[PDB]
């Protein structure tokens, strides 16, 4: 009668009385959709994979996505050569329409997984490294794996890629960034920003006609999330 | 729903994650290590109130010469919160730091004393308990006023009663200027908590 | 009546001026800020009267500055943000009925 | 070495071997985003209230929001006259950010909630009915609310909306439709559509520069919800 | 006695010689018999809906070129209990009974068949489950329609979606005028209560 306040979601109420509210009469269950789904959280919604990026390489090769891992990076002109570079979590929430479902939402805790699915023909051989490296393009320019050895390269945190051995790679890019639970509303997250290497160069017959192709794809969910305060406001 | 007021009064809360009280000692241990929790605490730390005090050659000064302009301030912890309080009890330790570009044809040295508060220079006498540093082999003198007083507790700025507890006089020999820090003693606190004065900013002094 | 404070977590807004910071009611207006989403409380002017509001600390970080509104311009705004995790916000949800 | 299938949130893999995975050493807990706030679910984000529709009157008045209900209703020219028109669920489904929420699903077993939230001061009466009406604007023009008398419009089912006596009404209304799980792409949903009736007129002093207020406003969110199937469209 | 309002609900009674539910069934026991509880069973009642339906000789008729106009006028008790409800589920039972002037250079026969509701005539087929009858010998037809839905239940007058459950096609030979009676089958019932629409009375149509 003097004690009217009711909780929802995140929401506090506060009336005179109750007001006289009336509801339906039994509550029956009525159309089955219940029965053919269950409910998909929105930390279960976060772990869908994504179809990123479509690598193809073709030996060959006239352009950049062939050039070996320089022996020694003597100057910043000839930096280190790479294949494709992907700024997380940047990409992995923009694509898959993840980032219009974790709208009015502010702090974010992640770790992204790297799945790459390979299919290439038995008659070509080659191998590469899949390196990540944390404030890549925020750090000086001498620390960056663009800039040191081959050795230097290969030291970094990745997994060896190589064609006939391995059709499919588990990395688990953790949560490695100095702010406590990232931030969503202006946003400049590029945290840890990941890198592909070819070591050896792809190998195929000399004699052309012959279409040796690679075809690399790259998948990225997140995992572990914790996603927690809530806002009006979104980036777009 | 009739024509009156009530109270009612509702302590309603935001964000409910954890307890406040357990993340706090969580969130020091890797951010700080040190936990302040008193400021009692902060009246037993030397801040430096001033950083450079001519004193004329030959001459027994009282320190409030300079504690009538540096209370004014509240640059140290001690006059500070000398504005969130009224009372106080304890005595004043004081140290100080020697910043003079000495000379070799003098043996400089330094005294101290005790006057009742407020007193002039003359109207005291000499023979008390005393402290002597030599600036040549020891540049600080770690000198402490006890709390001798005839009432239990002192407010701030009081009436034409005076000599009512005890404070320090500094004779030295030479025209040495120096460093003064100070907070209060083992015993020194506060009391009486009232609402705190205003604050002060930059004063950049912009033409138009 | 009924009078709505909303917590908003992050950058406030703001206007800077020569010599000083005020806030920016243009943003604050419409359905141009919704508070539908943020963590509200919707007081009763008919018979309640007070209402204490306990906001916990949540912002990426351990701990804020405390510099505030000291030498907070248009030239240097930089610790007047990141000294305060958002704002409350009261704003009417239905308006003053009042007799004459 | 074989068997390979794995499973996501909804997605499943088929490789020859598990391709070599690496992943984090130890997965230690960092910045503290899961200690301030708990996740909450997609079932649970669709059951915030919102802030709809602000319905101020003054007695007065030269509009239509104090014509009374009529005794009779002998022509479809002359109609029952209202105050608003909910079409639900398509209002409570657009506003306040939702379907921008629940992008890329299929169906829906929702019970919306309706509160009115009502200040007026004390030297102003009236009374008002807050009626629903299912598939109002699809069934034959006779069976609709806007053409039976008012006893007919009164024994639809509502809730008393008397000033003094109530400050705040609940109402459930339920999932009323014939179809199994409500469609979302392509949708014409419309199924209930709700009203407000004055039944007396507001009452206040005639003389005027008093200003007579009533300002109602309306909250809405969803209940017993059930979201199923995962689809790529939406309508925008 | 304060400035304010209360709802203090107060079901008062008059006359209260003796319970109302006892004196019900000695009052129906000497004037009724029957005694009517449900309206569920008044859709068990055929109760005739036309008096006259003159069918154009060799035709598929559906009889929703005869449901669209008498689900207006509320003369059965189908069409009056639309009014009260929204939602139906169950089958039709239908009875024809025949009021032909008959002629015996013919031999006169009566099909029916089953159209999904709202088609036309020629886009649906024939072979389907018939029953067939010879007015010479059984004036009446008695058909029941199932209940073939693709969904629980039905509203009133939908949208524009179109064969969603099952009604009835009938087929003569001869220009045959006849009664048409129904109701709902044993599992025929209305849900979803709303309130009731108007009703009219007598038209005599005075001249000033």
């Amino acid at each position: 009668s003097e004690n009217s306040v009711e909780t929802q979601e995140i929401t506090t109420f506060h009336d005179v009385e109750t007001p006289n509210r009336i509801d339906t009469p039994m509550a029956q269950d009525t159309s089955s959709a219940r029965n053919m789904d269950d409910t998909h959280s929105i930390i279960q919604f976060l772990q869908r994979p994504v179809l990123i990026d479509n690598i193809e390489i073709i030996a060959g090769t006239t352009a950049d996505a062939n050039k070996p891992l320089s022996r020694y990076v003597l100057d910043q002109q000839n930096s280190q050569k790479y294949v494709r570079s992907w700024t997380l979590p940047s990409t992995v929430l923009r694509a898959g329409g993840k980032a219009q479902k974790l709208a009015n939402f502010k702090y974010l805790r992640c770790d992204v997984q790297v799945k790459l699915v390979l299919n290439a023909n038995p008659f070509v051989a080659g191998r590469m490294y899949l390196a990540y490296s944390p404030y890549d393009d925020k750090v000086d320019t001498a620390r960056s794996v663009l800039q040191t050895s081959r050795a230097g390269v290969t030291g970094y945190p990745g997994v060896e890629l190589d064609f006939q051995l391995d059709n499919s790679v588990e990395m688990t890019i953790p949560y490695a960034s100095f702010q406590e639970a990232y931030d969503l509303v202006t946003g400049t997250e590029d945290f840890v920003q990941l890198y592909l290497f070819p070591i050896t160069p792809v190998l195929g017959p000399k004699s052309e006609s012959e279409s040796s192709k690679v075809d690399i794809s790259v998948y990225m969910w997140l995992s572990n999330i914790s996603l927690v305060i809530p806002t009006y406001r979104i980036n777009p | 729903i009739n024509i009156g007021n009530k109270t009612n009064e509702n302590v309603i809360s935001f964000f409910d994650s954890t307890d406040a009280e357990t993340q706090n000692h969580n969130a020091l241990m890797k951010g700080c290590g040190e936990f302040i929790v008193n400021l009692r605490t902060l009246l037993r730390t030397f801040r430096t109130i001033t950083d450079n005090w001519i004193l004329q050659a030959n001459t027994k000064t009282p320190i409030t010469d300079l504690t009538n302009t540096t209370d004014a301030q509240g640059r140290d912890y001690m006059s500070y919160l000398s504005y969130l309080y009224r009372f106080y009890r304890g005595g004043r330790r004081y140290k100080f730091f020697n910043t003079t570009p000495l000379k070799q044809s003098q043996t400089c040295y330094i005294r101290s004393f005790l006057i009742p508060r407020n007193y002039s220079a003359d109207e005291i006498n000499v023979d008390g308990p005393s402290h002597i540093t030599y600036p040549v082999i020891n540049p600080v003198h770690e000198v402490e006023v006890p709390f001798y007083s005839q009432y239990r507790k002192i407010p701030i700025a009081s009436t034409s009663d005076k000599g009512y507890d005890s404070s320090l006089m500094y004779f030295s020999n030479t025209a040495t200027t120096q460093i003064v820090a100070r907070a209060g003693n083992d015993d020194f606190t506060f009391g009486w908590m009232i609402g705190p004065p205003q604050l002060q900013g930059e004063s950049r002094s912009v033409a138009p | 009546g009924r009078l709505e404070i909303f917590f908003e977590p992050g950058v406030i807004p703001v206007k800077p001026t020569v010599n000083n910071i005020g806030p920016d009611q243009d943003r604050l207006t419409g359905a141009v800020a919704p508070s539908d989403n943020n963590y509200k409380y919707i007081l009763d002017l008919t018979n309640d009267t007070e209402v204490t509001i306990r906001v916990p600390f949540v912002s990426n970080k351990m701990f804020l500055k405390t510099a505030g509104i000291y030498g907070a311009n248009s030239e240097n705004n930089w610790n007047f943000h990141e000294s305060f995790s958002g704002f409350l916000c009261i704003r009417p949800v239905t308006k003053l009925m009042a007799p004459d």
